[PDB]
């Protein structure tokens, strides 16, 4: 509880760092690579004079390097995080200070008095005071589930008596007893009070606070004039930032996979170290105890066996510290960043609309390969697959259909006059108020955006609506400026299972008639009528419309008609009357009045509104189904309208059986076993899970489940498991009426039992603890508060733009990214497998075979650039080929670009390569001159050309595992070599005044001698023998799709994707939305 | 993609075949003679008359084009002569009679070669200090800790050459090679050996002259060279850079089993007959399981006689034919349409 008086502190802290504390933090989330604290112990042992080998600062540099670059990228995304909270934690609220003075959302705690007025966001939770239009009634917007706008009545007592600040000021009404702060968006409570209040026996009387009366923060985008309220559970304390969560340090499944391969390439170091030390500790004893020249003065502490066997231990793990390279690290660090530089910089996933581009931002740069293994996408309906945005579209009068009207309008024909009724039902049945602040506009302010594109709709197309000026409603027919008067409201809300809503009105002519106006649902209204053979006809006509609206896909309401002798009106007036105080089961008498009233009725018609979804939904919904994808949707809007939205984006097919789960009757357990058991009974995987209605047609099955059966199935574990069997064996689960918590829940139900790959997309803090919960989170950017593209790694406008950046980006950058880690390895294990292999022939003592200069170069310049090109600028399959034919996705969906079985084969084409350079030459300088010159052959002229022999090899064996090819491919396959060529010929002719250079005379010792030209050669044609035959043969035998598809492309470029018999070809209803009682009953009060 | 393959692999084998048949044909044109006087101290007669050398001690390398076989050239034979009246590094002489079966023209080279030494350890090939080599200004401190580990310096004085490579000179000489039975006339034919270019001309620089910073008598010479050097330095510093034996040695060998270049001829013949070369064993490898031998060989273009590299290019090729030949022969039995859509994923029942 608080007890305020007239906490939590402020701001959103979306940030994941501190200015105090981010080198700490940042050194452990990079720590935890293995790898690093390697790279840390190797540095700490050269530190040590006896292994120092240039210079500690220089065997430091690199990991410093790795460490400030990985620190600034972290910095700049935290810093990106910054601007992000600072433009939300900047915004402008004006709280009392005796005026209104502007804030900054920092300073406003528990208390004080906000004055919001319209169409602007909530800087905390507030509790109603005032407002301007009656009963200090106010109305709220989505972002927090749901898809109407709702109302907030009032604080009771404490309404009113605040409609200045004099009041706000000259009163200390408070001491509020608000609760625990909870993650439930359904409970509130308080009671406000008062400071000075009496009831007759003295106490001051208690005010309750619920929350019809409090509004939330981060959703309200109010629709209604100012209000005023006093700020309560404000700062990490509120509902949205409770119901999100602390921002991640997300890694990729390529490092997740990276970390065992390291760790096996350290325990290959360790098992040749431990030989290393064990054969060098026995042979310095026998050489010890026959004095050899190379072993004379071995009695000193540091110089004697043992002690020397343990010195080669740790020179073992000195010399063969490339098994596991630093600068792979830096690499893929920098190849990560540039692919989200791709990704922002591409112009096909650029929006562009009234003015305002929005590009795709990455805001993790690393996670650019772990698009391309997306198994599972969870998407949130609102704002995400829709554009909130209600239009009508077609209308059916009676028999005939509309998509004329003036020209059908002949005053005379019964069509006319049934025209006539329809509109009158739909511009008069509406609780929507019209604004006369611009003549002829008539702005429309309506609670449902169905009753807006209704009303809106009847005005343009005939019947415009003046307004409520009085209690008496007015109409303008395009004949002249008619009005009648308005009777007792009947609305039934659309609640108590009442799919309807009705109108009493009068007609202020002299005829004086009472017609009852009804609009509603299909069923409902289709039942309630009076049809003895003409209404049947016209309600088997109007079926049949009704059917091809909701075949299109439209959401339809059928309006109603009755004309109420005045004797029954004044009966039914007075039962209403006499039931609107009935105490005990008000809602039964209600209920009961209403289906008293209506007892017959004519029918009009129906209509037809559609909720338009954004551009290129159901293609791209397609499309990813293709790809293998399983699309669900997360929403927390009401059941009706997402299985809509599911059938209007191909998510639900024609021929989809649909297993709706709901808490009610049956428990919901019981009701996935039962499911299970009628609908997948004949599978025999389900037998080892099983260790413990409505429909259209056969061919797919769905599951639709509601919150509450939701949060059923995650309180126990066989509930659970049950659950994960029934929507794994689903094509698409439809989650309605869902807390941001329960979208949470669902990414980790998938994420942890299944183990795959998941994605979350969405536009709200909902989507926000969703996108947080998943390996990869995606936000739609949509002018709504921009929560769910600050707590994302990917930032979009458009679900095709999703379509694009899964397909090409993911799959290419996984390719690279695998591609690139591989070759990395396999360079690496070609420079250590030649020492390794000379350390067979030198004792084990771990001696460098090559000058030291060839080995401290071997990353920073000989092979660097094959690498960099591999991960930045390879393709597998054109992008065209990869939009036209999702289904190339497989090979980057069931990961296999990456894992241990390509790491194996590259090790061991490294350790063969190695041993094919190593031993050929080797063999080969067993000799006494090498040239016609008679010099003998010393260990570094062999050394050089195996050095060169191997970089040569290295940069070929990259080139050849890369598809693309063009000039730039050549300059870094040839640009290594050409580096390691002219450094040889450079390095040995500095003059050892100059320098030691340790190789004085290789200019001639090799470019001079047969062996070297000839034994080069050999080397690489032998060594890249195996890999380019493996490849012809893996191509031409066992293809992959991608490959076929390669070379149809290159060979066949007439083909078309998109319609070819073998390529493209082949392929390979009721809503409506009420605020469910509150203004409503409220208009009941005024107007009885 | 095969149509592209199956011509690289024969071009692969008819360029490699010819280069290796030249690879063999020139170091086939090589003529090489090993002795192995290791065990001359012992197994040697040294009364003055020559038993023949056991057959494992020595081995010919005749050329390709030679008339004779390996079993015809006579078995060598040497003596032993250990006396204390000679001058230090002369007292033990083993004396070998070879036979040159041919005339082995301009470009014959001796050198010595080592087995089970390894100057690759890495003690030991890290084992010498270039800056004080080269001359420059060391300290006492700085070469203590230098690389020169573990003969750094004592009493004070540093070791110059330090290190565990310049302790190991290999101080064996062989000064003379004599025909026995010259053609010419006379008794006996000097083959003139020549210990003058045995190093390239640029391993000079690494070494100095004289040292400018300590007087002789500071400096120690290192503790195997007590023998040679009694007193110390007391004529001067070694001169490091005027002899080549030093700096041929100072080169580490890649290899245990190792050839150094000691003396060379290159304007003359070495005629058919029996030639007598003397050696002052001064450098023992029995105690580590070593031998010291002899060898004498001739240069082609390639170098010594390794043939290794031709036969490798050789089986190479002949690899290369027969996969070539395989694979023509899998093309012509079921040859396969290039970018075909028949074997694609969804394309398949
Ligand atoms: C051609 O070259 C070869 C080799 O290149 C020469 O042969 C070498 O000649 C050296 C000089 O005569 C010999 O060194 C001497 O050895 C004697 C005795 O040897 C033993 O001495 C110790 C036991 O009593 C002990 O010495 C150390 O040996 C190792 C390092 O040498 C250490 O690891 C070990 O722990 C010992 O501490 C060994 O057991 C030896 O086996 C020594 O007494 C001599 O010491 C004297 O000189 C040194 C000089 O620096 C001085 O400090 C001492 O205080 C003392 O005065 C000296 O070390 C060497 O053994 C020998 N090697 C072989 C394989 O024969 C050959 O002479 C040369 N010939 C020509 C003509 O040039
Ligand atoms: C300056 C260079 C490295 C530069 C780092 C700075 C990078 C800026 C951005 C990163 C670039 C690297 C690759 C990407 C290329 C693009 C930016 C994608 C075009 C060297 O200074 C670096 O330090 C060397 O790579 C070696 O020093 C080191 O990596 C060596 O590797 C080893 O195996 C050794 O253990 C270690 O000594
Ligand atoms: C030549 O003879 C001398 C002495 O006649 C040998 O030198 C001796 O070698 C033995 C080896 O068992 C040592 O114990 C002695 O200390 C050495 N010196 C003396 C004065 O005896 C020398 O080794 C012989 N050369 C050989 C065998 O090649
Ligand atoms: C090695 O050099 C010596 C001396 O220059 C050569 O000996 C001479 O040989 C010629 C040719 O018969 C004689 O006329 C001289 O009288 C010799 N001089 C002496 C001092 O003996 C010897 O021939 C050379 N060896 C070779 C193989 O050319
Ligand atoms: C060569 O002959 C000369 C004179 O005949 C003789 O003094 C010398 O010892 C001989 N050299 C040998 C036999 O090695
Ligand atoms: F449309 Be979602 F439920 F925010
Ligand atoms: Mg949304």
């Amino acid at each position: 509880p608080r007890s305020v008086f007239i906490f939590a502190t402020n701001q959103n802290v979306t940030s994941k760092y501190t200015v105090i504390t981010f080198i700490p933090k940042n050194l452990f989330e990079q720590f935890r690579r293995v790898a690093n604290c390697f790279f840390l112990a190797i540095s700490i042992l050269q530190f040590f004079p006896k292994f120092s080998t240039i210079s500690p600062g220089l065997v430091i540099l690199p990991l410093i390097i790795v460490l400030a670059i990985t620190a600034l990228k972290d910095g700049y995304e935290d810093i990106k995080r910054h601007q992000a909270d600072h433009r939300t934690n900047h915004a402008i609220v004006h709280v009392l200070g005796l005026g209104w003075h502007r804030t900054i959302w920092e300073d406003v705690k528990v208390g004080d008095f906000v004055k919001i007025y319209e169409n602007e966001q909530f800087p905390a939770d507030i509790v109603i005071c005032a407002t301007s239009e009656e009963e200090d009634v106010a109305y709220i917007e989505t972002k927090n589930l749901d898809g109407e706008t709702n109302l907030k009545s009032r604080n009771g007592v404490p309404g009113l008596s605040h409609l200045n600040t004099a009041e706000a000021c000259a009163k200390a009404h408070l001491c509020i007893d608000l609760d625990a702060p909870e993650s439930n968006m359904f409970r509130l409570n308080g009671a406000v009070i008062n400071l000075e209040e009496y009831d007759e026996d003295e106490q001051h009387p208690i005010h309750p606070i619920t929350l019809e009366t409090t509004m939330l923060r981060g959703c309200v985008l109010k629709n209604t004039a100012w209000v005023i309220g006093i700020i309560v559970y404000t700062g990490e304390d509120t509902k949205i930032i409770r119901n999100a969560g602390a921002t991640p340090s997300k890694r990729s499944k390529v490092e997740k996979q990276m970390n065992p391969q390291v760790i096996i390439n350290l325990v290959i170091l360790a098992a040749i170290a431990v030989v290393c030390a064990i054969v060098d500790h026995v042979n310095e004893v026998e050489w010890d105890r026959q004095q050899a020249y190379w072993m004379l003065f071995a009695d000193t502490s540091g110089d004697n066996p043992n002690i020397n066997g343990l010195v080669t231990f740790a020179n073992a793990f000195i010399t063969f510290q490339n098994i596991v390279p630093i600068s792979l690290y830096i690499s893929i660090e920098a190849v990560r960043t540039i692919q989200a530089a791709f990704i922002y910089w591409d112009r096909d996933i650029k929006y562009k609309k009234d003015g305002v581009t929005t590009r795709t931002t990455a805001r993790s740069w690393n996670l650019s390969d772990d698009l391309g293994q997306i198994e599972y996408i969870f998407s949130d309906k609102t704002g995400t697959l829709t554009q909130n945005a209600m239009i009508f579209r077609q209308c059916s009068v009676g028999g005939k259909i509309y998509t004329l009207d003036k020209d059908l309008e002949a005053h005379d024909s019964e069509q006319s006059r049934i025209l006539h009724g329809f509109f009158a039902v739909l511009g008069l049945c509406h609780t929507v108020l019209a604004a006369e602040t611009e003549p002829g506009v008539i702005e429309y302010k309506a609670q449902s955006p169905d009753e807006a594109a209704l009303v809106q709709s009847a005005a343009d197309v005939g019947f415009v609506f003046r307004g409520r000026d009085h209690n008496i409603l007015r109409m303008s027919t395009p004949f002249s400026d008619v009005s009648d008067e308005y009777e007792l409201l009947h609305v039934l809300e659309f609640n108590s299972a009442r799919k309807r809503m009705s109108v009493i009105l009068r007609k202020l002519d002299e005829d004086g008639r009472i017609f009852l106006l009804c609009k509603g649902a299909d069923n409902v209204i289709f039942e309630r009528l009076t049809k003895d053979s003409n209404q049947r006809e016209m309600r088997e006509k109007t079926d049949q419309d009704l059917q091809y609206f909701a075949s299109e896909g439209l959401r339809t309401l059928c309006l109603a008609y009755r004309i109420l002798d005045p004797q029954v009106y004044e009966q039914w007036a007075k039962e209403y009357h006499n039931a609107t105080v009935a105490l005990q089961d008000r809602e039964e008498r209600i209920e009961s009045v209403s289906s008293s009233i209506e007892r017959d009725l004519i029918l009009l018609g129906a209509t037809a509104i559609e909720d338009k979804l954004q551009d290129g939904v159901p293609d791209t919904i397609s499309d990813l189904k293709r790809a293998g994808i399983k699309v669900w949707v997360a929403t927390g809007d009401k059941l009706e309208t997402a299985v809509a939205i599911g059938y209007t984006t191909n998510l639900l097919t024609k021929d989809t059986n649909l297993i709706v789960v709901r808490e009610g009757r049956h428990s919901i357990g019981d009701q996935l076993r039962e499911a299970l058991e009628e609908f997948f009974g004949e599978d025999a995987g389900l037998r080892t899970t099983l260790s413990r209605d409505n429909g259209t047609r056969p061919g797919g099955f769905s599951l639709v489940i509601e919150g509450h059966a939701l949060a059923h199935c995650f309180d126990d574990e066989e509930t659970e498991a049950l659950l994960l069997a029934l929507s794994t064996r689903c094509n698409t689960v439809i989650c309605c009426r869902v807390s941001p918590l329960q979208k949470a829940q669902i990414v980790h139900l998938i994420k942890d039992n299944l183990g795959v790959m998941c994605l979350a997309i969405g536009d709200g803090a909902n989507d926000v603890s969703m996108i947080q919960a998943a390996d990869v989170g995606v936000g739609i950017s949509g002018e709504e508060g921009l929560q769910a593209v600050n707590s994302s790694d990917y930032a979009i406008a458009q679900f095709r733009y999703l379509k694009r950046l899964l397909l090409v980006h993911g799959h290419w950058s996984y390719f690279r990214n695998s591609s690139m880690i591989l070759n990395f390895f396999y360079k690496n294990i070609i420079g250590i497998g030649v020492l390794f292999w000379f350390m067979i022939y030198c004792g084990w003592s771990t001696t460098y075979v090559f000058a030291y200069v060839y080995l401290l170069f071997w990353n920073v310049f000989w092979t660097l650039v094959p690498v960099i090109a591999i991960g930045l600028f390879d393709r597998n399959i054109d992008d065209e080929t990869l939009m036209a034919l999702p289904e190339l996705y497989r090979a980057s969906r069931e990961g296999k670009y990456f894992g241990l079985m390509r790491f194996a084969y590259y090790i061991f084409e490294g350790v063969y390569q190695s041993a094919v350079i190593y031993f050929f030459l080797n063999y080969t300088y067993v000799t006494t001159t090498a040239r016609g010159d008679g010099y003998d052959v010393y260990m570094y002229e062999m050394s050089t050309t195996q050095a060169i022999g191997a970089v040569m090899v290295a940069n070929l064996f990259s080139g050849l595992n890369i598809d693309a090819w063009t000039g730039w491919v050549w300059f870094a396959i040839w640009f290594g070599p050409f580096l390691i060529w002219v450094f040889t010929a450079v390095y040995s002719v500095i003059p050892p005044s100059s320098f030691y250079t340790g190789v004085y005379g290789n200019d001639v010792f090799l470019f001079r001698s047969a062996a070297y030209w000839f034994g080069w050669p050999f080397v690489t044609i032998i060594a890249l023998l195996p890999r380019y035959l493996i490849k012809t043969f893996r191509q031409n035998i066992f293809p992959n799709d991608v490959d076929t598809m390669r070379l149809v492309r290159k060979y066949h470029p007439e083909v078309d994707l998109y319609n070819h018999p073998m390529l493209g070809g082949k392929l390979a209803g009721f809503g409506f939305t009420m605020e469910e009682g509150g203004v409503a009953i409220q208009r009941m009060q005024s107007r009885l | 993609t095969p149509k592209s393959v199956l011509p690289t692999l024969l071009i692969i084998g008819i360029i490699f075949a010819p280069i290796g048949a030249l690879i063999v044909w020139g170091s086939g044109k090589v003529t090489t003679i090993t002795l192995d006087y290791t065990e001359c101290d012992v197994d040697a007669p040294t009364d003055g008359s020559y038993q023949a050398m056991p057959n494992s001690a020595y081995q010919y390398d005749l050329a390709t084009s030679s008339s004779v076989s390996e079993s015809s050239i006579a078995s060598p034979t040497w003596t032993f002569s250990n006396d204390s009246s000679r001058e230090v590094g002369e007292t033990a002489r083993c004396e070998i009679e070879f036979e040159v079966p041919y005339d082995l023209g301009p470009g014959l080279f001796l050198y010595y070669k080592l087995t089970n030494y390894y100057q690759n350890h890495r003690r030991y090939s890290s084992s010498f200090d270039a800056t004080q080599l080269i001359g420059d200004s060391r300290s006492l401190s700085q070469i203590n800790g230098g690389n020169c580990k573990p003969i750094t310096s004592r009493d004070g004085k540093p070791y110059y050459p330090c290190g565990l490579i310049a302790n190991s000179l290999f101080n064996d000489t062989f000064p003379s090679v004599v025909l026995l039975n010259p053609t010419n006339g006379a008794q006996n034919q000097t083959y003139n050996f020549s210990e003058s270019g045995i190093a390239w001309g640029g391993i000079k620089k690494n070494y100095a002259s004289t040292l400018t910073y300590i007087s002789p008598s500071d400096v120690l010479p290192p503790p195997n060279w007590a023998l040679k050097y009694p007193n110390g330095y007391v004529d001067g510093f070694p001169n490091l850079r005027e002899d080549e034996h030093f700096q041929v040695w100072m080169r580490v060998a890649a290899l245990p089993t190792f050839r150094k270049l000691w003396a060379r001829n290159d304007g003359e013949i070495m005629s058919q007959g029996r030639y007598r070369i003397v050696a002052n064993m001064n450098y023992p490898v029995k105690q580590f399981s070593g031998t010291k031998s002899i060898v004498i060989s001739t240069v082609s273009w390639i170098g010594g006689k390794q043939p290794f590299l031709g036969w490798a290019y050789i089986a190479a090729a002949i690899l290369c034919v027969v996969l070539a030949v395989a694979g023509l022969i899998r093309h012509l039995v079921k040859p396969r349409k290039l970018g075909d859509m028949s074997l694609l994923s969804w394309n398949q029942p």
